[PDB]
RNA sequence: AAAUUGCCGGGAGGGAAGCGGAUGGGGGCCGGCGAUGCGCCCCGGC
RNA sequence: GGCCGGUACCCGCGCGCCGAAAGGCGUGCCCCUCGGGGCACUGCGCUGCAACGCCCUGCGGGCUCUCCAUCCGACCCGUCUUGAAACACGGACCAAGGAGUCUGACAUGCGUGCGAGUCGACGGGUUCUGAAACCUGGGAUGCGCAAGGAAGCUGACGAGC
RNA sequence: UAGGAGGGCGCGGCGGCCGAUGCAAAACCCGGGGCGCGAGCCCGGGCGGAGCGGCCGUCGGUGCAGAUCUUGGUGGUAGUA
């Protein structure tokens, strides 16, 4: 239940890619689409107007996916595949699906107690 | 029409929309004709299920002049050689065919 | 069982081997390394020995009555001082043929009328002039690259050169800096080994690129005054 | 498997009832192999347990206290799935089942690939047994 | 029988050593180095006591 | 297999992969093969040389039974009969082929024959056929 | 800014792996990834780089072209990294041994009835890793009927390309660019 | 469900507002937000 | 003095001593011959730099969420266009429906099966959930194995550099 | 940019595999916490009250901001004319 990584995780950007022009609009949703316009100040990347997403702004392969837990989920929906993270709680997480119940989650968290994993919603449905 | 292809010959300029034909009674088409020829059989019991009898005949055409196959019926000349009576040849399950030639 | 011992037989002999070339490199290492010793303390000693030639020579021409014209030099650094950007075609070719591809990189060059009526027709691009030993070596040194395998590989160990060159009786670095700076038999392939050196910007800053270095500016002969430039673009 | 371990894997690499894969097929993949017999329950060619002649597995065992069952597949008896484990169901302490599984795995080189990985399984295995016994009296956190 | 010795060495790149002013690398690159450095020194040494 | 079509990644792109400045109208070189001789000239005059035109006498009411002569070379010939009949043979005995059995009509004269003799019994021979089964020691019996 | 075509990175392509999912071509894939690594043979490398290829560039070579190529050598193994159909047009075939991916069921009997051994790559890896003594082989590859038809077009002079034509006959592209007395011949 | 309106609590406003990058000030929310466990030893029995 | 880095390799440590320690200490050969300097025999191993703090349920820490201020930037998108922020046109806002699909022929490329063959596609027999599946014919049905001529017709005699 | 290709994300079925669900499924709301460069995903809380998801293969009426787009609703204009 120690973390493994021995690296900081640094992060390029925090700040979401909205859409371009997410603001003035309610029904433009505010996941990001590329701006396909002729004249579009975000696809010639003016200076002033919104960032797009490159590669460049990708993260280290070795600090990816890393909670600021420095762990990497893993999503379980019952003991069955809870026991099968013994050998990574050092460096996998357990969470239980948002689906199960309160009665196999109590299940889920006492074995999870006791094979020693890592887990983020011991304090979910209760 | 462009790059190097073979010259069209789409003939789809009709309401051939109108007439398409679809297959999908095929086995319907098959069931069927099963079942008639159940229920034939069992009618025609103890006749022979194929029907009556065909003659060896030589097909036309050079292409095919070699290849012998199943005619339509006996000609008079052989019902009379072989001593089955004209009228009576059709009855016991042998076909006749007035129009073939003995050549 | 069998299987295994018999992959440990040729494990061992592995060792074995490996144990011995490690120990004939070794020796060769300490014998090449006062080889390397030997050939240093001379290329040292004859750059003394020329440069006090040279005073040699002038003053007794002086003293006998006339004057010694200095020999031309045999060696250029070039310099490119613009852009990628806005480039005649026929000036492109030229560039990409003297390896100066990109802003503020260095070749060295053997002066002859093929190459030299080359830089004429590019002139407004380069900057360039009479490298000395300090420029030559500690370009080969701090800025040194060896076009090993088409890859960049840093010369920061004797080895590299080994690779490279050996065919050509150059085995250390202050091999390569004699080869180049006195223009050598095989000059052409210890030039093509070297990258082109990816320089500084100019500490202090650069006269105006637009103009000659006669008339104020900086392309064009600077004969003696790349030396000058380098320890500010180094 | 009647047919040989490579082939198996190359049948079984990129779907089986025991692969468990989560997060889509991008770089965010996460890949588990829940079959008994499979150590870390990576899914690799190193540890499948279906690719493999020789597999070896550690198991906390049924309802009971602190019996850890050890087990390998026997190489020969292979198209014989009732008889196909040597189960050893062993209940002494800690140190004479690491060398019991030093004996079955490393020693008798069954599958030295796999000394050091059989070995966690079981000290993560009895510690788990040994904290369903007594319960929580460490964080395990420090 | 046929394949060559196996090769498990991994050589990373070297990290870099100053090759002007790091005593230790100047002198893997030009051994000389220290020798020339000496006779300029001792060569100053009667330079300067002599006056 | 919509789910591979290339429309689907062009989605977004606003012009579907048709360009913006040509658009994708309807037919704006014609419907099929509109002006062969006038625009389209290039294409035909290119790419399908003898297009337009005669050439050649009407054959009114063709049969293709007519013109029917499957033919053989003769160096497949020595496949046709088996290797029992093969063996049972020797240099004045040879065995006797009905290509008319086999389906075909001519036997041409393409290829090697092994020195083994042979008499094809055929409805049509080549010139080159004859030479190279004679040379071969076999014969040819013409039937029909 | 450097002056570069495309950042220098490689603008040709060529296949790293078959795109056929074939789990034994997979398995002689990582069979010979092995040999050309640890082995340096360049038979090998081949080998390798003709695995990693279509089936229209690995055409069919049949025995009646494989015993042109074995005439006199028959101490050395045949390799056709490809298919061997038979030749019902030879008659005498001589004792030989050859790997290939496949063996039309005719051609592997004929070769076996004639006392050869019938090798598939992995018993080629066996007795022959580095490829001692061995005969590498190509099929015909511009003997595709689709390539009669490439090259420059028909319709210029000294072209003798197969025009995609819907049948044969006088009516189908002889009349004009193909005689004379109809406008042009070609 | 959103568009849109009301009430309550907060925020800010010299002829626009909204958006990008900086932090700063407010909020609101996060205990896997942040640890107390390892080795050595002596009993006292397990 | 700035920024980055902190070690499985270059460095470094142990296998002797003195020394809190930086570090000093041996022998033999060359050089000056003062001061000292240079060179040398060289081996096993091991090999993630440290010191000290602050806070630890706090009025704490930090947040990619929200509001606000401030400096810098910043014209409204889609579009036809050489050129759009344009005094060019569409758009008041929201939600749902909404635009390269199906079929035929052909072709290249790729995959699979067979491979001088290959197709069972129209039919037939079977078919105990079945419009499925399986079997069957083909000795010539389609294409391919022969082409050149308008046609009568003829129809590849075996490759060297 | 026009364009081309590769790898992926997402919606709805079918053949399989692994599951969740009246101890609360689907949906939707949130100044809640995160992951990915991004399409998007995972978890928390509320309403909800009966279904649902993941992986492999495969299929499709499959992804909206525009079309004086279609249907339905709602605004400012305006308590004005
Ligand atoms: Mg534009
Ligand atoms: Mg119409
Ligand atoms: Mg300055
Ligand atoms: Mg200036
Ligand atoms: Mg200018
Ligand atoms: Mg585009
Ligand atoms: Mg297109
Ligand atoms: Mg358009
Ligand atoms: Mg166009
Ligand atoms: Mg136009
Ligand atoms: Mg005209
Ligand atoms: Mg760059
Ligand atoms: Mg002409
Ligand atoms: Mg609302
Ligand atoms: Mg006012
Ligand atoms: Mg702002
Ligand atoms: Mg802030
Ligand atoms: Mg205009
Ligand atoms: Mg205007
Ligand atoms: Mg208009
Ligand atoms: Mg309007
Ligand atoms: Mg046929
Ligand atoms: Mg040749
Ligand atoms: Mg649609
Ligand atoms: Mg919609
Ligand atoms: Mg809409
Ligand atoms: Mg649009």
């Amino acid at each position: 239940a120690v973390p493994l990584l021995t690296r900081k995780i640094v992060k390029k950007r925090v700040k979401h890619f909205k859409r371009a022009h997410s603001d003035r609009y309610i029904g433009l949703k505010q996941s990001w689409r590329r701006p396909k316009g002729i004249d579009s100040r975000v696809r010639r990347k003016f200076k002033g107007c919104t960032l797009m997403p490159n590669i460049g702004y990708g993260s280290d392969k070795k600090t990816r996916h890393y909670l600021p837990n420095k762990f990497k989920k893993f999503v379980v929906h019952n003991v069955s595949e809870l026991e099968l993270l013994m050998m990574h709680n050092r460096t996998y997480c357990a969470e239980i699906a948002h689906n199960v119940s309160t009665k196999k989650r109590k299940d889920i968290v006492e074995r999870a107690a006791q094979l020693d994993i890592v887990v983020t919603n011991k304090l979910a449905r209760l | 029409v462009k790059h190097n292809n073979v010259i069209p010959n789409g003939h789809f300029k009709k309401h051939w929309q109108n007439y398409v034909k679809t297959w999908f009674n095929q086995p319907a088409r098959k069931q069927r004709r099963r079942i008639a020829r159940q229920k034939k059989a069992v009618k025609i019991f103890p006749r022979p299920t194929s029907g009556p009898l065909r003659p060896i005949v030589q097909c036309q055409t050079r292409k095919y002049n070699m290849k012998a196959r199943a005619g339509r019926g006996f000609t008079l000349e052989e019902l009379k050689s072989a001593g089955i009576p004209k009228k009576l040849a059709p009855t016991i399950g042998i076909s006749v065919d007035h129009r073939r030639k003995n050549r | 069982p069998e299987k295994v011992i018999l992959k440990r037989r040729r494990e061992e002999v592995w060792a074995a081997e490996k144990k011995q070339k490690v120990a004939a490199e070794k020796i060769k290492a300490a014998e090449n390394t006062k080889v390397i010793y030997a050939r240093a303390e001379q290329y040292a000693g004859e750059y003394e020995a020329q440069d006090k030639e040279l005073v040699q020579l002038k003053r007794e021409a002086r003293m006998k009555g006339g004057f010694y014209v200095s020999p031309e030099a045999k060696l250029l650094f070039v310099v490119r001082i613009r852009g990628i950007n806005a480039m005649h075609p026929k000036t492109k070719k030229i560039l990409q043929l003297l390896r100066l591809r990109q802003i503020f990189n260095g070749v060295f060059l053997k002066v002859n009328k093929a190459t030299i009526n080359m830089l004429r027709r590019v002139e407004p691009y380069v900057a360039y002039g009479y490298p000395n030993l300090k420029s030559v070596r500690e370009l080969i040194y701090k800025r040194g690259y060896g076009k090993l395998n088409k890859q960049r590989i840093p010369l920061a160990n004797n080895k590299v050169i080994e690779e490279g060159l050996g065919k050509h009786n150059i085995i250390c670095i202050e091999d390569l800096v004699h080869e180049i700076l006195t223009v050598g038999p095989h000059f052409k392939e210890a030039n093509n080994f070297l990258w082109p050196f990816k320089l500084k910007a100019p500490l202090g800053g650069l006269k105006k690129k637009r103009n000659h270095y006669v008339e104020g500016g900086d392309a064009g002969n600077r004969e003696n005054y790349i030396n000058q430039l380098v320890r500010r673009m180094n | 498997t009647t047919v040989p371990g490579s082939l198996v894997w190359e049948l079984v690499k990129k779907n089986n009832c025991f692969l468990i894969k989560q997060f889509g097929n991008s770089n965010a993949k996460v890949q588990f192999s829940k079959e008994p017999n499979n150590l870390y329950n990576v899914h690799s060619y190193k540890f499948s347990g279906l690719a493999n002649s020789k597999t070896v597995a550690v198991q906390p065992s049924a309802g009971e206290d602190k019996a850890v069952v050890l087990s390998t597949t026997k190489t020969k008896k292979q198209n014989t799935p009732a008889k196909l484990q040597h189960k050893t169901l062993m209940r002494k302490e800690f140190r004479k089942m690491a060398k019991s599984v030093k004996n079955q795995v490393c020693d008798n080189y069954y599958r030295p690939d796999l000394t050091k990985p059989a070995l966690a399984r079981l000290s993560a295995v009895y510690r788990s047994l040994q904290v369903s016994k007594s319960g929580i009296k460490k964080k395990n956190r420090q | 029988s046929v394949v060559k010795p196996i090769n498990k060495e991994v050589k990373r790149r070297e990290a870099r050593k100053n090759p002007l002013k790091n005593a230790a690398a100047v002198l893997k690159l030009n051994p000389y180095f220290g020798t020339a450095r000496r006779m300029a020194v001792l060569a100053e040494a009667a330079r300067v006591k002599a006056r | 297999t919509t789910r591979f079509k290339k429309n689907r990644k062009k989605r977004g792109h606003v012009s579907a992969g048709h360009g913006r400045v040509g658009k994708h109208r309807k037919h704006p070189g014609g419907r099929g093969n509109a002006g062969g001789m006038h625009h389209h000239r290039i294409l035909f005059d290119k790419y399908h040389p003898g297009y337009f035109g005669k050439v050649g006498m009407r054959y009114f009411h063709k049969l293709s039974n007519r013109f029917y002569t499957p033919t053989v070379n003769v160096e497949r010939l020595w496949s046709m009969v088996p290797s029992d009949k093969a063996a049972e043979a020797g240099g004045d005995k040879a065995p006797v082929v009905d290509v008319s059995q086999f389906g075909y009509f001519k036997v041409l004269g393409k290829g090697m024959l092994p020195e083994k003799p042979i008499v094809v019994k055929a409805k049509l021979i080549s010139k080159i056929a004859e030479k190279k089964i004679k040379a071969a020691g076999g014969a040819v019996v013409l039937v029909a | 800014g450097i002056d570069l075509v495309a950042g220098g990175r490689n603008k040709r392509t060529k296949r790293t792996a078959p795109k056929s999912d074939d789990v034994y071509l997979k398995l002689l894939v990582k069979l010979y990834r092995f040999l050309v690594r640890r082995t340096k043979s360049q038979f090998n490398a081949v080998i390798l780089k003709r695995l990693f290829m279509s089936k229209t560039n690995r055409p069919p070579l049949s025995m009646r072209r494989l015993v042109r190529f074995m005439e006199g050598k028959e101490d050395k193994i045949a390799v056709i990294v490809g298919t061997i159909t038979d030749d019902q047009r030879v008659y005498e075939i001589p004792a030989m041994k050859v790997a290939a991916l496949r063996f039309t069921e005719t051609a592997r009997a004929r070769i076996v009835n004639a006392g050869g051994e019938c090798l598939t790559f992995d018993q080629l890896a066996l007795r022959a890793p580095l490829g001692q003594n061995t005969l590498l082989l190509r099929g015909p590859k511009n003997a595709r009927e689709a390539v009669r038809h490439f090259g420059k077009a028909p319709g210029v002079p000294h072209s003798h390309t197969k025009p995609y034509v819907r049948s044969k006959g006088r009516k189908f592209e002889k009349a004009r660019g193909r005689r004379n007395s109809r406008g042009f011949k070609v």
